[PDB]
């Protein structure tokens, strides 16, 4: 979509100190780390030295909005994710409980233990209330 | 409890014909899955228990419900159930024009036959009725009539071909005025004969049981995931076995947009009526409805087939949320409502509600990065501080997988107020674009909700006061652990 | 032939209390205020304080049946009922009210109250009666000579449900048992309340004595004070402080001084106790350019805060250019008028003098190069006023044959011809007025060009004599 | 016997004015062409033979043909023949909106006036009647009622001009309801007065007798054509001749899309009338409706003026076709059916089937390389696209058995290195050609169904082969002769046995 | 855009003396003149030597595009001064008068004596009639 | 077109075991030509040495558009020939025989002799059924 993109810019607009919007790759992390992406530190080397080897080190956009045009071909499972999260989720509250975690492991023929479960929910529990929520499920889920 | 219909009554109005159904009994008890059914024209089940072969989405054109075709798909959609509204009719004729040309020799139309038997089931079922004879160029012609006053329909006697034209005065919603041309109807290619066309079962819904989509998942893949020594990277490990085995789906060529063990449902299905006799081969031909996001149907009636191999009909779409939800959703049975739902359709630009458990929460969770982002952008179609969109991106650190509950919730509760303040300030340039002024407003409640429930939790306006206005330093986060104590 | 006093307003639909507390700023401000026309069953819901809807709802409102005064959801409920396709448009923009502006914008069901079901009965809206009992629930049957939907409210509520009559199908390919009329509402501190119709400014008609006023007494000296390029300044500065809109984000294109205009009609309402908020949400019709409404009735309030009600469109326009635009006061009228609108592509006519007297002209081998088109010479500022109409019917002339008579050159087809030749009948005039001021058929033969311009220049110049 | 109209009776139908009519039958028997119009709104005839302007394309307002503005190009549609219709009327509107606009100076709009006449004219056909006398605001108005359901009418005493509005209770399709306004019509600007606009005729299509496109041809490139050796040289620049004066058209500034003898015809025909006393232009502004490619219309009733100067008139699509098919295209004379026929018109989306002679015999017909390889483009659309070799997931396998030796073996049936060769020649080594391409693809759907029904393609491919095959061997003496033959050896070792079986 | 380039390729043709739509810097300030600038002849290198880093002396149009491109900028708000005469007409006779302008001045708080009016009319008039039109009065803002 | 340029990219995937869609200039002919197209040995090397000039001689798709893009302009004819059969076609069977050319020549003033007529025929003939349908009508006509 085209918002996809509007949102990509929304992110130069907050920390551009160039202007018309070169940031180096000493921030480009600064911007997929702060819209939702986790890539590691290495691809950012090559990457942003195959596209962006003009000797400048300057990304304006397309060197950006384009190079970015890859990630979300594979792991866009975005739908799917919201989709399975609202599997787990029976009661229908919004979070994921050690219950519900239960629930789904026991019926895919993982039986577990209500100590498990509850170590399973605290591991991914990120705001330590217990309960996973959407958000937490997606950092768990993406990263 | 909810006034739903059962059995023998709900099966009548399904549309589907009934040794079909008690066929889908015996599938749906045997792979433990709900199997949901749109509605079947009614004018088309004995048409389909006829024999006659049903379409895929190479023939977008609609079923007729009434007149002499009715059941039939009419090359010239007026005659079909969006009679009358001129621009579904257009985009019907087009469609079906389309299907002609794009698909030529596969699909084309035909002179509708209906013969000595189809007009007793008309009859009956009180559509049309064989009127006085009448003779033309040398040929006899008896005159079928119709509740209908913009035609008036005719058969041959030598082919039982039937011909319509416009009633005197009269105007086709099209505009047009004709007279004595023949009935076309949408047909399949077959051996290389022209066989005429038929409404196909759609499927609304299929919820399998999660043990049910495990079976999917190879007797391996799960084996390395359940034999993981980390919790995080195994749970996750697990919901792509999920997702990749239950709820992926993927585009095929000609049955839509379905999973793969949708496609076998559907094979299944096939093989089911085909062996009762039926032999116009496949009865469903294409996807789920909820994977039908372009242009969603929202039908009152969805006639649903249980693992039980039970019989039930909702009433409203409102009765199809509640049944999904206490006996399908919300009890261990894999299932996905069509994502096009509580927001605007890009096809048919439909409006279809539906209760998303996420959006119950979103009041109390504190949105995340990419929320922040996402609702700029977005927010930027009506229309310098990149901390908050930071502090969010602390609050769900997957670093905290170390810390405690009771650390996790003061450490949440801190880089939680620490936006709600990145975020007071903001509304504080006078102003600028008053459609901002309320994303951060509620903003700022969907952290306070947060904290304050962090709160209650252990212990939000008074904690607010112990501020760390401090410029630069964490110094902040020392008074802060002071205040709980 | 227009409507005034008491009767001007029975017809205007704005709420009387408001209507007179606008006399006041009328007054004051010394200005016309002109409003189109508002929905009348939705006077009333204004009087009683329901919210008026802004741009974030284009749903049209209705003016028939209960959910008369409001925006219903289902816009084929709305003064659209029929219509096949207006439905469809409106329903889209609610849809689009309700998404795109999750929180701000709702839909809540419709409840008529006590007082409100007597108002309709009056109007002869609706007519409420036989009890009726379904799933356990008492409900009263609405009346209303509809034939299209059958209605009831909810004495438990007070809601009210809708479905079709008997096998009466609707306009979009629709039938549907007891549902529930949704409306359009808005978001007051957490509560949604339902929304009706605001009232819309045709145009404000501000005296120029007021738009001086707007400008900044230090910043006009600056080059009012004898400067001496004079009429520039006090053109580019009524520009500014007069004349330029600029978008804004809730009303939609406006002006600095019409905000401030606005502020005080709502402000105005208040005094009156509306609670509802305010009451014009956006900018002037005149600035509607994108989907221009033609309004057969415009209420209007001039400065002595007097009444007065348009009948028909070309009526207005008389009225505007009687009193406003020939009067003193700063008036414009929407850009898109005489052309076609890029939005609703509806070609509003409106008369434009630029056009009404347009009898003028502007934008080896040596004819297409030279001063054979330049007619409108700036260095005409010190020709004497004679020589002006001198040279400038020369000017004429001279483009009379600048490379016109080339009509039968060859086939040269209907426009360019046919205006190459309606130019000439224009500068015949523009040329006419000239001689006529102090003085072609008239002696044109006098008139001979086979020599350079330079040559007749004197020839010319001694023939008018 | 095809059941048409003739003389009088086809006249009366066509909405050509009789005189103008007569004044063809000299053209058309001159000329040695057919002439065919496209029905003419019966309620401009008169308006015309009055002399009043026609429309050209610059000009896309729909006519009326009810109200006492029948005949004109009303400015609102809503009055036109469309009346009713939301969306036509709308298109409409915007039409005649961008009419004002677009060609400003050129066309614009007047209030529509009827003459005393024109009144008696209307009473006659029935469309309106002269009402009673009516006084408003002063002015004194006799009204003007028409069976219409939706507007009331009057006309002026002083102006003559008509007036309209929506009858109480009613309402306009656009959903509008107004008080007495002028109706207002579509003008051309004449000589810097605007002349109010009504229907032309509109040529359906012109069938000239070959021998009169032969004038066409400048009598020296005809020479520089017959005078020359090879016949298939003589025959090919002939044909390239025909097309050049004869079948090629192009698009006019005006016209729209016509070519150079039309461009005559037209001249022609407009000068007939003008002779008849026409003072308003031309009643033909543009080329034939086979040239309307974009929005194509099927008329049901076509009116024709054949050489022999008589007047016909189909009665329905069909039997316009089978006149055509029988008098036109089976009977020496230049002929073309419009390009969109049994295709989706681009514009209106129409769908207007024709006999395309073509086509009846592309059953027993072989296929060509090009129709094969591009059959396989238009088959992947329906497929996603990415890497033609290895088109499964499996990475063990990346070809297919006889891929592209399909289209060889194809192209190898249609070689013109065929003409050194005798009749039977061609067919033994045809007929052999074919069974080629045939085994190639018979095999091809032996290894994997892979696309869903690619095989229904081929299944196809094999269908045509076949009647081809069957085609060439009926003209000395197929699977019965095809198990006779062996394709699992090579070229050099099946040919040398087919030789025999012929025989 | 259309409307907003057409205004060059339907100008750019009438003064060029080569079959290729290619110019020079000579008739740089011709076309400017006749499309309805009136730049100075100081204004005319000034300009085409930052953009124009060539200095060819044959202009084709796709320079001349780029050149007026983003000249029509502010200059280019012609529409509120059309709206600008409208107020002075009070008669809406086309052309502004004496006791019109004089009329509009002694309502803006600036009297101007029964004198000095007939002089500005005077200044911007071109035609003499004693009155000026949009097509003059435009010019007293082109300037 | 989206048909008219996906069957020249279609059809160049038909005989490049190479990946990098890299025809050579020997099956170069065998592609140009396995389709609408017969031109001569000359343009297999005219414009093979013209676009195609990177060391060794390969041909990738854009390279192809390029060349199709060109004398693919005036093979636009095909209408107006397939159009030109039907008139010779006077029966309508689809076929072009011996006897209706005799017509078509005689009615355009060449008048001819059983034996130059049934000539052109066969010639034109390539199946040998006797007769010219329109595939042989085209190559006779273009080729
Ligand atoms: N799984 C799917 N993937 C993509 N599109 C789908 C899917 N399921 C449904 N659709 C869309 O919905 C459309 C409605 O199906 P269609 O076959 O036209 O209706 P139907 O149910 O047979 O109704 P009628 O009996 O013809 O009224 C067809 C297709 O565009
Ligand atoms: N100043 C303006 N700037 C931009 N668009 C405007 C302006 N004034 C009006 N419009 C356009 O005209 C539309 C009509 O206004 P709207 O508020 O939807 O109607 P309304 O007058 O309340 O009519 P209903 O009573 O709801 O039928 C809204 C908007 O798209
Ligand atoms: N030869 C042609 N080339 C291009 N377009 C053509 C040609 N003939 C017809 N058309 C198209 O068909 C359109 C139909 O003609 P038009 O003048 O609008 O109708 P008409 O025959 O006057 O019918 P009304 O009586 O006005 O309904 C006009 C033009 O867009
Ligand atoms: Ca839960
Ligand atoms: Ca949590
Ligand atoms: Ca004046
Ligand atoms: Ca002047
Ligand atoms: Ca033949
Ligand atoms: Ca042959
Ligand atoms: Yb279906
Ligand atoms: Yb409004
Ligand atoms: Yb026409």
């Amino acid at each position: 979509t085209e918002e996809q993109i509007a949102e990509f810019k929304e992110a130069f607009s907050l920390f551009d100190k160039d202007g018309d919007g070169t940031i180096t790759t000493k921030e480009l992390g600064t911007v997929m780390r702060s819209l939702g992406q986790n890539p590691t530190e290495a691809e950012l080397q090559d990457m942003i030295n195959e596209v962006d080897a003009d000797g400048n080190g300057t990304i304006d956009f397309p060197e950006f909005l384009t190079m970015m045009a890859r990630k979300m071909k594979d792991t866009d499972s975005e739908e799917e994710i919201r989709e399975a999260f609202r599997v787990f989720d029976k009661d229908g509250n919004g979070y994921i409980s050690a219950a519900e975690l239960r629930h789904v492991m026991t019926n895919l023929g993982e039986k577990l233990t209500d100590e498990e479960v509850d170590e399973m929910i605290r591991e991914a529990d990120i705001d330590g209330d217990g309960q996973v929520n959407y958000e937490e499920f997606v950092q768990m889920m993406t990263a | 409890r909810i006034d739903v219909l059962k059995g023998e009554k709900a099966l009548k109005a399904s549309g589907l014909v009934p040794e079909h159904a008690d066929a889908f009994k015996k599938i749906a008890r045997e792979l433990n899955t709900y199997i949901l059914f749109r509605p079947v024209n009614k004018l088309a089940t004995n048409l389909i228990k006829s024999g006659v072969a049903t379409k895929g989405l190479n023939v977008h054109g609609k079923s007729s419900d009434w007149g002499p075709v009715a059941g039939y798909i009419p090359f010239d959609q007026d005659l079909s159930k969006k009679h009358g509204q001129q621009l579904a009719v257009e985009k019907g004729n087009l469609e079906n024009k389309k299907s002609i040309t794009e698909h030529e020799g596969e699909i084309g139309k035909i002179p509708l036959k209906l013969d000595h038997l189809r007009i007793e089931e008309l009859k009956e079922n009180g559509i049309i009725l064989k009127g006085k004879k009448e003779i033309d160029n040398g040929k006899k012609y008896y005159l079928l009539e119709s509740n209908n006053q913009v035609y008036e329909f005719r058969i041959s006697d030598e082919n039982n071909e039937v011909q319509y034209k416009t009633k005197e005065g009269k105007i086709t919603v099209l505009g047009e005025k004709f007279n004595w041309r023949n009935i076309e109807v949408m047909a399949k290619n077959v051996e290389g004969v022209l066989k005429p066309l038929t409404a196909d079962y759609d499927l609304f819904a299929l919820a399998p049981s999660l043990t049910e989509i495990k079976k999917q998942i190879p007797q391996k893949e799960w084996d390395k995931v359940v034999n993981t020594p980390n919790s995080l990277e195994k749970q996750k490990g697990v919901t792509n076995l999920l997702i990749k085995y239950g709820i992926e789906r993927k585009p095929d060529s000609t049955k839509g947009t379905l999973s793969n063990w949708q496609k076998q449902m559907l094979d299944r299905l096939n093989e089911a009526v085909k062996y009762t006799g039926y032999t116009g081969g496949d009865v469903v031909n294409h996807g789920t409805e909820q994977d039908n996001e372009e242009f969603p149907e929202k039908d009152n009636e969805i006639f649903i087939i249980n693992p039980e191999g039970e019989f039930i009909l909702t009433k409203n779409w409102e009765m199809t949320g509640r049944f999904i939800e206490k006996n399908i959703t919300g009890k261990d049975y894999l299932y996905y409502f069509n994502r096009s739902y509580n927001k605007i359709a890009p096809g048919n630009k439909a409006y279809i509600e539906w209760t998303d458990p996420i959006t119950k929460a979103k009041i109390n969770t504190i949105p995340t990065s990419a929320e922040f982002i996402k609702n700029l952008s977005s927010i930027r179609r009506s229309s310098s501080v990149k901390k908050i969109a930071g502090y969010l991106s602390d609050y769900y650190n997957s670093a905290n997988h170390i810390f405690s509950q009771e650390k996790k919730r003061k450490i949440s509760i801190f880089r939680g107020i620490q936006a709600y303040n990145e975020i007071e300030n903001v509304l504080k340039s006078k102003q600028i674009a008053p459609e901002y002024k309320n994303y951060f407003q509620y903003l700022k409640e969907r952290i306070t909700n947060q904290v304050q429930l962090l709160l209650t939790h252990q212990k939000f306006k008074l904690l607010y006061k112990q501020l760390n206005f401090t410029e630069n330093e964490t110094d902040n986060f020392e008074v802060f652990q002071k205040i709980i104590d």
